[PDB]
């Protein structure tokens, strides 16, 4: 993170897209690497469903320019979120603010 | 006196923590203190050995550039977690660790399998995480000793045998300071102190020995101050040539006796030769072209010392 | 501002300290502006150059 | 520039100020011994060629 | 081009693997010259197994 | 508007090779009749004899023709210009080592 | 394999000079062409013992800017013709000699008393000039053994001029640090010091005492 910046930091990094963001608040029931799973909080859900979100991140994908695009997890298991929160950095992201 | 030099002796030596000390060197004559202060410091930030990671084998994985289901990691942080290990070795200079591990939860250094000869002086160093219950973890690091910094790009290898570059240098940082000493009966004598910061793995007072060695070991020179691989066809004799009765003569007449001197002679000296017709001169053509060779080329500093 | 929060961290108000030379050991003769910048790395590399 | 620019200034009371030195040698000696400053103002032999 | 401050006036410094591209054919007449290769393949895959 | 390049075909890389060779000019103009006869298969599609009478003159015979057909088929690759399968596959083993087992 | 270094293989010696030389050594790992030239330097710069030309009397001069009438140059001026004699003493570590002088003419080193101890490396050194007939001078010299450079300001009877007390006999000293390569390696050192002494000890010899007292500075460490 830049350690000397403006506050634009987090609205370019979320806005742009290349981060996942919590759709419903819930509990982080699994993490991996390559995956998140959360457990939909039970006022955010519908009826007659399953309460979970599933996240697949990408991993070491080329981009228009040959480079990496890659995205890692930020949160612990068992942790709570709520909606619109950070679960994964894109590429040059540190805890959803812009790094470059 | 004027040619009485007092040496320096090693006085005491203070443990702040088991990264961080302070050796004390005294008495230090006039301006010897920043002489010794800076050579020891740049030894000690340049030559210092020690033992790092070099080589991974994980149980799954392929390369570097993908991921293990159950773990938190991606395999490059978890190689870059190792690079950062310290480890003291006190019998060999090559050893090979194990780590295996299962369920939830932090995978550090105290998990690594016992070995006699190897010391790990951060157990509580962070290696990765587990997520999930039935996941598992088993690897095989390979440990050696050295000095500098020796990257893998620059030094086959079955698939999924990942390689790390290596930091053998055990010393974090050097400062040095130059005080006045309080000498028994003079007042123009320094003091030099000596803070070092390592990772655990290297003693002080012997790194100011290894140091002094070297130092002294360069120094030896000063106190003592003073001041055709030809290819092997080339040099094979002419005989190993299949030539006739006649050619084998007129060759010896003319005092060739190898094919390197045989190749420098032209067609036309050749021809001008006594006793050599065409035919012969094609014959030797033949035999020189039958193993890629021809007359007309050229040499420099033959024939060699042989 | 600047100067408070340097106060703060027990660090020099004017920003400038004393730096040695590390092939000699000497000291520059003037204090010299030591500190961070967020640095970037360009698509411009030497390798698709030369 | 700023580099010869600095090193033939001279300053009102500089370290080792008015003595009297056999030639150029003598003075790197001092500066390099720490014993006079670079801008201290003196006297030196000079021979000169024409 | 980066700066050299060590060099003089009618000096530059040039990466190797380029000379060694710019200067090909020189190189296999040297090589040939001192006996090291006897034909121009030779003198050929020398160059490209960078001995 | 688009145009072509330049490539080297077999032909050209064995002309490269006569060219930077201790030849005469009589040999130089043998090994040119030579690789101008060589299939793309690597072989000598024509007996010695009609690249003799391609040659012009009768001061030649045919042992030079032999020499010069030996030193080509020492080129880059060995065994190209061969006058069957036998001549080339005796080309390639000359070329090994005796420690070779079998 | 860890504890061996390399070593210089080329070291030559070029004499510019009877008193001034260049010392070319190569190859030497990374940086220390930079850590021995600095120690050398130092060493040879700041501690070195020598016999060196301490203070003088001269009867007819009470001050630094006294007036001497038949003498060319003026005090200042024999004062620095003192301070760059060139002496040996094998005695004592303290001795004074005497000059007198009449005519006309170069006073040179020549012309000092002779004594058993006391050696002049340069007899052709000129200490002044008389340009009259009744002109005499006649003055004391105190010589001393010291190491380095003491300046005459830090010391600070009657009619006593204070020198500046040159004990090193090192006149100039530097050094610069190239690029070499063995066949494989190609960042390595190569170290050029060139130096000129007074003429007191050669060179090569104020080389290899400075070594020396260096590799004697570490007997204590040195396994």
């Amino acid at each position: 993170k830049p350690l000397v910046g403006t506050g634009m930091e987090r609205a370019v990094a979320v806005d742009s897209g290349v981060t996942a963001v919590a759709k419903r608040g819930g509990v982080v029931q699994y993490v991996d690497a390559s995956r998140i799973v959360i457990k939909v909080n039970e006022d955010e859900m519908y009826p007659g469903e399953a309460g979970i979100d599933i996240y697949n991140l990408t991993k070491y994908t080329r981009s228009n320019q040959n480079t990496c695009i890659n995205q890692m997890p930020c949160v612990s298991l068992g942790e709570p979120v709520e909606r619109g929160d950070v679960l994964a950095d894109g590429p040059s992201t540190d805890l959803g603010e812009l790094a470059l | 006196s004027v040619t009485e030099f007092l040496k320096p002796r090693l006085v005491d030596i203070e443990q702040v923590s088991s990264t961080h000390a302070k050796v004390t060197l005294e008495p230090l004559e006039r301006g010897f203190g920043h002489t010794l202060g800076n050579a020891l410091r740049r030894i000690l930030l340049s030559s210092m050995p020690g033992c790092a990671v070099t080589e991974v084998e994980i149980d799954g994985v392929l390369h570097e550039y993908s991921t293990k289901e159950g773990v938190q990691e991606d395999i490059l942080e978890i190689l870059l977690n190792l690079k950062g290990l310290a480890v003291r070795v006190q019998g060999k200079d090559e050893v090979i660790l194990t780590l295996n591990k299962s369920g939830i939860g932090p995978v550090t250094a105290a998990d690594i399998t016992h070995d006699g000869d190897v010391e790990i002086v951060k157990p509580q160093h962070v290696i990765c995480h587990l997520t999930d219950e039935n996941a598992s973890i088993s690897m095989r690091i390979k440990v050696q000793r050295g000095r500098g910094y020796v990257p893998a790009s620059t030094r086959e290898r079955p698939i999924g045998r990942l390689l790390v570059d290596a930091c053998y240098s055990p010393v974090e940082r050097i400062a040095y300071n130059v005080e006045a000493a309080r000498v028994e009966q003079r007042t123009d004598l320094d003091k030099l102190v000596i803070e070092m910061e390592t990772n655990g793995t290297i003693d002080p007072e012997e790194a100011i020995r290894r140091a002094a060695t070297i130092l002294a070991e360069q120094l030896e020179a000063f106190v003592d101050l003073r001041d055709p691989e030809f290819d092997p066809i080339l040099l094979r004799p002419v005989d190993d040539l299949e030539l006739t009765v006649r050619s084998a003569n007129c060759l010896k007449a003319e005092a060739i006796h190898y094919i390197g001197d045989l190749v420098q002679r032209t067609e036309v000296e050749l021809l001008k030769t006594p006793n050599l017709g065409k035919k012969s001169l094609t014959e030797i053509k033949d035999v020189l072209a039958s193993r890629g060779l021809s007359l007309g080329m050229r040499l420099e500093n033959w024939p060699p010392a042989s | 501002e600047i100067k408070e929060l340097l106060k703060l961290g027990d660090l020099p108000t004017s920003g400038q300290i004393r730096l040695y030379d590390g092939r000699t050991g000497e000291q520059f003769e003037r204090p010299v502006t030591v500190g961070y910048m967020y640095m970037l790395k360009l698509n411009h590399l030497v390798d698709d150059k030369m | 520039v700023l580099g010869l620019y600095y090193m033939t200034r001279d300053c009102v009371n500089a370290k080792g100020e008015g003595m009297v030195l056999t030639g150029p040698k003598e003075a790197e000696r001092l500066y390099r011994s720490g014993l006079a400053s670079l801008h201290a103002r003196v006297k030196v032999r000079i021979t000169e060629y024409e | 081009i980066t700066v050299g401050p060590y060099l003089r006036l009618h000096q530059c410094g040039l990466p190797k693997k380029m000379a060694l591209e710019l200067f090909k054919p020189f190189i296999y007449g040297k090589l040939e010259l001192r006996g090291l290769a006897t034909t121009i393949k030779a003198a050929k895959k020398m160059v490209e197994r960078e001995e | 508007v688009y145009q072509g390049e330049t490539t080297q075909t077999l032909q050209d890389y064995l002309m490269w090779q006569v060219e930077l060779t201790p030849f005469s000019d009589t040999d130089r103009a043998i090994a040119t009749s030579i690789v101008d006869a060589v299939d793309e298969t690597g072989y000598l599609t024509v007996p010695l004899e009609d690249i003799l009478e391609s040659i012009g003159d009768e001061e030649i015979d045919i042992d030079e023709v032999e020499a010069v057909l030996k030193r080509i088929q020492r080129f880059d690759p060995v065994g190209v210009a061969a006058k069957d399968l036998r001549d080339c596959l005796l080309i390639q083993l000359s070329q090994f080592d005796k420690t070779t087992p079998w």
